[PDB]
C-alpha cells in the first residue's frame, strides 16, 4: 500500500483526484464552473494495504498508483488535502480503468 | 384619429435579463438575419441548452430564444457567453396564459420557419436540434416590456393555411374570449393588420365616433 | 481480460453495446422514438479480468468479447466512450449468450 | 385512440402517403356498443373489444372486420 | 450446458416453454383466452452451465433438458425466441419435476 | 491492546480524540450542507485487542496509538472522561491514516 500527501488510506479504499472538467465544450460555447455535475473521469493518487478478506492472508487493491479510473457518480466521501480536493472510494466501488 | 399599422410579430414580453442589451441608446436587444428557437418547456438545465448555442456560434447569426421560461443554469450560460465573449443571445418569456400559449408558439413556429420543442405528442427534445428546426428571421427588437420579431422566413402557404385556420375557427366561436384574434392580428403581420385608434376629448365622443 | 476504446472495466464487469432498437417495424411502418424500451439485445465489447473470488485465484468472467447477449432490463450502468454510449453489467446479471455454431445434421 | 398509438398514427401518416383516420366512437356510455354492433352489421362482420364472443387486437386477418366503399 | 433456439442461459438459469392452457376444463364448459394466465406446468429447452458457487468447482443445474417441471408463480423472466414466448429461471427457483 | 484515561476498548474498537466538531452553527449562524463536515480530522488514543474473527487468533487493530487518522461524519460514539470528549469508533469504519516520513 502507498500514500499521498502525508495521507494513507486503510483497508480497501482508494484515493484519487478528479481531473478538471469542461469549461469550453466542442464548439465554442463557455460553461458556469459548478454547472450540473461532478466530473467522473479522475487519476488515483493513493491506495490502501487490502482487505485482506477472500482468504486470511491480504488480498492488495486492485488498482495502482497513477492510473486513469472511471469512478460512479453516487459513492465515496471527500477529503481535503492541503485545501484541494480529493475523494476516497471502495476498490470495489471503482468501474474502470484507462489503458494506454 | 390615427391609423397605426402593425406587421411583423409583437407580443408583450421583454428580455429576462438586462445583460442581453446590445444598443445602449434605447436600451434594446437589436439583432438582424437571426435564428429563433421555441421552447414548449422550461428551459433551466445547461444540457439542453448548449447545443442550440453551438449551432448558433457556428453560423455566426444571433439567437433569439422563446421559453416558458428560461433560468436556472442556462440563464448563467447564456449571460455568461453574453458578457464575457459578446455572443449575441437574449432569452424572452413565452406570451403567457396557459393553454393559448402553445397556440402561439407554435404560431412563431410556422411564421419563422420551424418547430416548437418540448411535449405536443411527437416530442422534439431540445438536446437533438438541427438548423432546420430553428427559425429565421429577417430582424428581431427586444426591450424589458415586449419583443419584436420581423419579417421571419417560412412557408407561406402553410402560414396563410394557419390564417384560413383560426378565422374558421373564431368565426364559429361563440367565444367572450377574444384572444383568437390577438392571434390571427399575429400570424397576420408582415402581411399585416390595421389600426384604428379613434380621438376625441371624451369616452362619450369615442364611442359615437 | 481486454479492454475495448482504452477503457478496461474492473472486477467483474463486462462492457457491451445495446444493439439499436427498432425504428421500422415489420412490412413498411415506422414507430416514434417513445414506444421503444431500453434495447435488450446486446453485443458484448469490453470484460474484465475476473472474480478473485470462490476461490483464492481470479475466476474469469463467462462471456467473451464479441458475444451476442441477453441483458436483464434492470441493474445496468451507462458509460460515454468517443461520445458513444455502452453499458456496463456485473457478469453474474446477465441472462443469456447466443450461440456462434451448431451440432448437429 | 390516444396514446401511444395515436404517436404511431401520426407521425407514421406523414410518409409516403399512406391513408388512416382514427375517430370515436359515437359513444355515451351503453348506447355506444349498439351503434358499433350496428355499423358492424351494417359493413358485415365486425368485433373488438370486450365480449360476447372474444375478438382481440392482435389478432387480426385481411378479411376483416366488414367492408366498406368510401 | 447446453442451449436452444441459439440461446444459452447463464450460469444458474434454465429455460423453459410453458405448457398450453386448459380451454375445456373438467366439466365440458369452456373458458375465455383472457381468463387465464400464466401456466405453472413448463417443459424445460435450455439450461445453463452451472453455478460455481458451491465449491472451488462448477456446480451443474438439477434440471436435464425436455423434463416436465412446475414452476413458482412469481419469479423467472419472460425471453422472446423466434417468435415465441419462453420463461428463463433460477435452478433454485423451479419447485418440482414431472417424472416418467 | 491499550488503553487511555482508565477506559479500555473492546474489541474492534478504537477510541480516539476530536478536533472540534460542530460546523453547523457559525458564529451564531447556520450553514448549508457543503459537504460541511463529511470528515474529521483526529488523533487516536485508545485501542482494543481486535477482532477475534477472519481467524482462530485475534486479529489487532490497523492504528496503533498516537497516529493521526480521518473519521467518516457519521457512525462513531461519544465517550466523556475527565468531562472530556472523545469518540469511539470500530477499525473498519476509520478511513486513512497520516503518515510521518517519507
Amino acid at each position: 500500500g502507498q500514500a499521498f500527501r502525508k495521507f494513507l488510506p486503510l483497508f480497501d479504499r482508494v484515493l484519487v483526484e478528479r481531473s478538471a472538467a469542461e469549461t469550453v465544450t466542442k464548439g465554442g460555447i463557455m460553461l458556469p464552473e459548478k454547472s450540473q455535475g461532478k466530473v467522473l473521469q479522475a487519476t488515483v493518487v493513493a491506495v490502501g494495504s487490502g482487505s485482506k478478506g477472500k482468504g486470511g492472508e491480504i488480498q492488495p487493491v486492485s488498482v495502482k498508483v497513477g492510473d486513469k479510473v472511471l469512478l460512479p457518480e453516487y459513492g465515496g466521501t471527500k477529503v481535503v488535502l492541503d485545501d484541494k480536493d480529493y475523494f476516497l472510494f471502495r476498490d470495489g466501488d471503482i468501474l474502470g480503468k484507462y489503458v494506454d | 384619429d390615427e391609423l397605426e399599422i402593425i406587421e411583423g410579430m409583437k407580443f408583450d414580453r421583454g428580455y429576462i435579463s438586462p445583460y442581453f442589451i446590445n444598443t445602449s441608446k434605447g436600451q434594446k436587444c437589436e439583432f438582424q438575419d437571426a435564428y429563433v428557437l421555441l421552447s414548449e418547456k422550461k428551459i433551466s438545465s445547461i444540457q439542453s441548452i448548449v447545443p442550440a448555442l453551438e449551432i448558433a456560434n457556428a453560423h455566426r447569426k444571433p439567437l433569439v430564444i422563446i421559453a416558458e421560461d428560461v433560468d436556472g443554469e442556462a440563464l448563467s450560460t447564456l449571460v455568461l457567453n453574453r458578457l464575457k465573449v459578446g455572443l449575441q443571445v437574449v432569452a424572452v418569456k413565452a406570451p403567457g396564459f396557459g393553454d393559448n400559449r402553445k397556440n402561439q408558439l407554435k404560431d412563431m413556429a410556422i411564421a419563422t420557419g420551424g418547430a416548437v420543442f418540448g411535449e405536443e405528442g411527437l416530442t422534439l427534445n431540445l438536446e437533438d436540434v438541427q438548423p432546420h428546426d430553428l427559425g429565421k428571421v429577417g430582424k428581431v427588437i427586444v426591450t424589458k416590456d415586449d419583443a419584436m420579431l420581423l419579417k421571419g422566413k417560412g412557408d407561406k402557404a402553410q402560414i396563410e393555411k394557419r390564417i384560413q385556420e383560426i378565422i374558421e375557427q373564431l368565426d364559429v366561436t361563440t367565444s367572450e374570449y377574444e384572444k383568437e384574434k390577438l392571434n390571427e392580428r399575429l400570424a397576420k403581420l408582415s402581411d399585416g393588420v390595421a389600426v384604428l385608434k379613434v380621438g376625441g376629448t371624451s369616452d362619450v365622443e369615442v364611442n359615437e365616433k
